[PDB]
């Protein structure tokens, strides 16, 4: 109920990180277009 | 979306991973106050080193942010291969500092788990293996990035190193991915301990 706040913050950074990694990977497979 | 833009995304990943990590640190300190009595057994040093690497990574992130703005300001000059390579060095250093923090949080979770739970049940034996595996994988990616970095710094002087730069983007990205798995393993461990003892 802070721990379920904590577990909120973690899952909603986790979602942001997953989106960034996915975007960077789908940039990387353009970089390897450039190559 | 171009190397500079992808660099922006790596940096944002790193920053978001550092906020996630600081949340794990908070979890661990809550557990530590229930389970342990003072800074014996390495804990005073743990606290000090959490603080020292946190301050170092804050400072590396601030430097990477300034290099990022500089690279973005100069996109039309064409010329900054060296700005891109510099930002690769910055991101690698941040990743390495993050990895020291992660290893400290892993050590903390292990020390606390050993006092309250058998190592042999509840997913803990798989946890131990996965921790070991990803730690090895991350170290290998960091070593490969360091080697690629030295090589890229050489090629830039000569004919060119565009290929080396794209390869280094891949290295850093994979390191960040692997660190996200480690972070998720540390979150799991903290939740098991919290369910047990809080
Ligand atoms: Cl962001």
């Amino acid at each position: 109920x802070t721990w379920e706040x904590w577990d909120x913050a973690i899952a909603e950074y986790a979602a942001r990180i997953e989106a960034l990694i996915r975007a960077a990977q789908e940039q990387q497979e353009k970089n390897e277009x450039a190559l | 979306s171009g190397i500079v833009q992808q660099q922006n995304n790596l940096l944002r990943a790193i920053e978001a991973q550092q906020h996630l990590l600081q949340l794990t640190v908070w979890g661990i300190k809550q557990l530590q106050a229930r389970i342990l009595s003072g800074g014996s057994g390495g804990w005073m040093e743990w606290d000090r080193e959490i603080n020292n690497y946190t301050s170092l990574i804050h400072s590396l992130i601030e430097e990477s942010q300034n290099q990022q703005e500089k690279n973005e300001q100069e996109l039309l000059g064409g010329s900054g291969g060296s700005g891109i390579v510099q930002q690769q060095n910055n991101l690698l250093r941040a990743i390495e500092a993050q990895q020291h923090l992660l290893q400290l949080t892993v050590w903390g979770i292990k020390q606390l788990q050993a006092r309250i739970l058998s190592g042999g049940s509840g997913g803990w034996m798989e946890w131990d293996r996965e921790i070991n595996n990803y730690t090895s994988l991350i170290h290998s990616l960091i070593e490969e990035s360091q080697n690629q970095q030295e090589k890229n710094e050489q090629e830039l002087l000569g004919g060119s190193g565009g290929s080396g730069i794209v390869q280094q983007q891949n290295n850093l990205l994979r390191a960040i991915e692997a660190q996200q798995h480690l972070l998720q393993l540390t979150v799991w461990g903290i939740k098991q301990l919290q369910a047990r003892i809080l």
